[PDB]
């Protein structure tokens, strides 16, 4: 029939598509852009607002906001405004022919879930609506009902231990360190390395060095010093303006922050720390099973070396006698918008959907138990 | 649960066991002649149930993944196994079985063992 729309909202990059899709059709920062000063003309600013790669190359004479910060929608006007844009624009189908699932972020507010359902329902007036969270959808695109997601994005890091097919929200734990951060972070660094970057454009740059020269140490430590007596891990990184830089230790220092967030004054546990701490607070009978299915996801877990890594650090809090297995999937920048497109799929979720009909008598509180 | 599907409606009802594969987004029968051919391109879902002596029933799922299935069918066959789990109001346990690993709980339903077939049905990507 008609597909469901699948859509994943990240706080910096929202992932669109056509449920069946083995991709995201359309991926785009998560911004709304609105004119300082609107004009009359082409090229003017002539529009009350931009979303999305438009807004952002139009940077000179927007000012640009994000709705979502760690994956919580904090800005409506402006999350129904990206919402519209995705439907109308990227995906380009009217909602109310589509049934839609959405994604959420763990721990996701009650009255945030509800305000996302009025505005499906009675905005974007969806036949079929469900809201799933990403950890778990994640979960699904693996191949597995059980096990525990580090999911680190660009806003937020998650660590949901998920079993049988149900996450334990007792055991979730939140690190307020991600991507965003990492790329601030390797700005820094370089910035003292006599380099500059500092507007959006070089920030850009930065963002660019980090998702293609840096990684994860295994031993960070050993690591440093073999860059200070060799340049054997130096690569070279070519600018925008031809100018071509030298990037050293910086590679495996920005990442490594996920490790030891205390190195941006940031007084949390590391990824691999918080893991072991999340599956601590599970049944033992559950134990077993999470450190045999660390399973990463997100766009923060693409560092090369980080599963290496994790594998090692992992092993050393857990019993000598476990099985300890990271599974890092090449895809895992989408596989949360791959698991809603194959569930939003199956023949067996046809019944699943939050109807309108049922929106219309019992309002938006249904969707806590409805989606559960 | 709210969910209507016909396999689901027969799932667990005697004792015995049932095999389905991921076909396409859908659970669909493997003949009963065919039980123990798991194609190395496909997924399934296998359902032991067993009568218990106080007349309840105990289940056991096992969703195994061939070697060269995709995504969408090893995504859908753990998404299936948590759905039928729910729909038998979760007295079943679930097991994963990789092709290469399978463990001697699931082998054991097999008298002839198994007969892996290079091959299978197309994603439904
Ligand atoms: N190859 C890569 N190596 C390192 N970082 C990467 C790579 N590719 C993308 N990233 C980073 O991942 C982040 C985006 O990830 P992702 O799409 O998973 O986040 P999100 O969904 O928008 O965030 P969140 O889930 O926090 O809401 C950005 O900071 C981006 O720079
Ligand atoms: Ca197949
Ligand atoms: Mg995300």
């Amino acid at each position: 029939e008609v597909a469901a729309l699948v859509i994943d909202n990240g706080s910096g990059m929202c992932k669109a598509g056509f449920a069946g899709d083995d991709a995201p059709r359309a991926v785009f920062p998560s911004i709304v852009g609105r004119p300082r000063h609107q004009g009359i003309m082409v090229g003017m600013g002539q529009k009350d607002s931009y979303v999305g790669d438009e807004a952002q190359s139009k940077r000179g004479i927007l000012t640009l906001r994000y709705p979502i910060e760690h994956g919580i929608v904090t800005n409506w006007d402006d999350m129904e405004k990206i919402w519209h844009h995705t439907f109308y624009n990227e995906l380009r189908v009217a909602p109310e022919e589509h049934p839609v699932l959405l994604t959420e972020a763990p721990m996701n507010p009650k009255s945030n879930r509800e305000k996302m359902t009025q505005i499906m329902f009675e905005t974007f007036n969806v036949p079929a609506f469900y809201v799933s969270i990403q950890a778990v959808l994640s979960l699904y695109s693996s191949g597995r009902t059980t096990g525990i997601v580090l999911d680190s994005g660009d806003g937020v890091t998650h660590v949901v231990p998920i079993y049988a097919g149900f996450s334990l929200p007792h055991a979730i734990l939140r690190i307020d360190l991600a991507g965003r951060d990492l790329t601030d972070y390797l700005m820094k660094i370089l910035s003292e390395r006599g380099y500059s970057f500092s507007t959006t454009a070089e920030r850009e740059i930065v963002r660019d060095i980090k998702e293609k020269l840096c990684y994860v140490a295994l031993d960070f430590e050993q690591e440093m010093q073999t860059a200070a007596q060799s340049s054997s891990i130096e690569k070279s990184y070519e600018l925008p303006d031809g100018q071509v830089i030298t990037i050293g230790n910086e590679r495996f220092r920005a990442p490594e922050a996920l490790f030891h967030p205390s190195v941006l004054g940031l007084e949390s546990a590391g990824i691999d720390q918080t893991t072991y701490n999340s599956i601590m607070k599970c049944d033992v009978d559950v134990r077993k099973e999470l450190y045999g299915n660390i399973v990463m996801s997100g766009g923060t877990t693409m560092f090369p070396g980080i599963a290496e890594r994790m594998q090692k650090e992992i092993t050393a809090l857990a019993p000598s006698s476990m099985k300890v297995k990271i599974i890092a999937p090449p895809e895992r920048k989408y596989s949360v918008w791959i698991g809603g497109s194959i569930l939003a799929s199956l023949t067996t979720f046809q019944q699943m959907w939050i109807s309108k009909q049922e929106y219309d008598e019992s309002g938006p509180s249904i969707v806590h138990h409805k989606c559960f | 649960m709210v969910v209507e599907h016909p396999e689901f409606l027969k799932a667990g009802k005697e004792p015995g066991l049932q095999i389905w594969r991921v076909e396409k987004f859908d659970l669909v029968p493997v003949p009963t002649n065919l039980y123990g051919d798991f194609f190395t391109g496909d997924a399934y879902v296998i359902l032991k149930t067993v009568q218990l002596r106080n007349g309840n029933l105990q289940y056991d799922l096992h969703y195994w993944l061939g070697n060269e299935c995709s995504q969408d069918e090893s995504g859908a066959a753990a998404i299936f196994t948590v759905q039928l789990d729910d729909y038998l109001n979760g007295r079943a346990v679930q097991h994963r079985e990789v092709q290469g690993f399978e463990s001697a709980t699931f082998l054991g339903y097999f008298k002839s063992g198994l007969k892996y077939k290079k091959g299978g049905v197309a994603s439904g990507f």
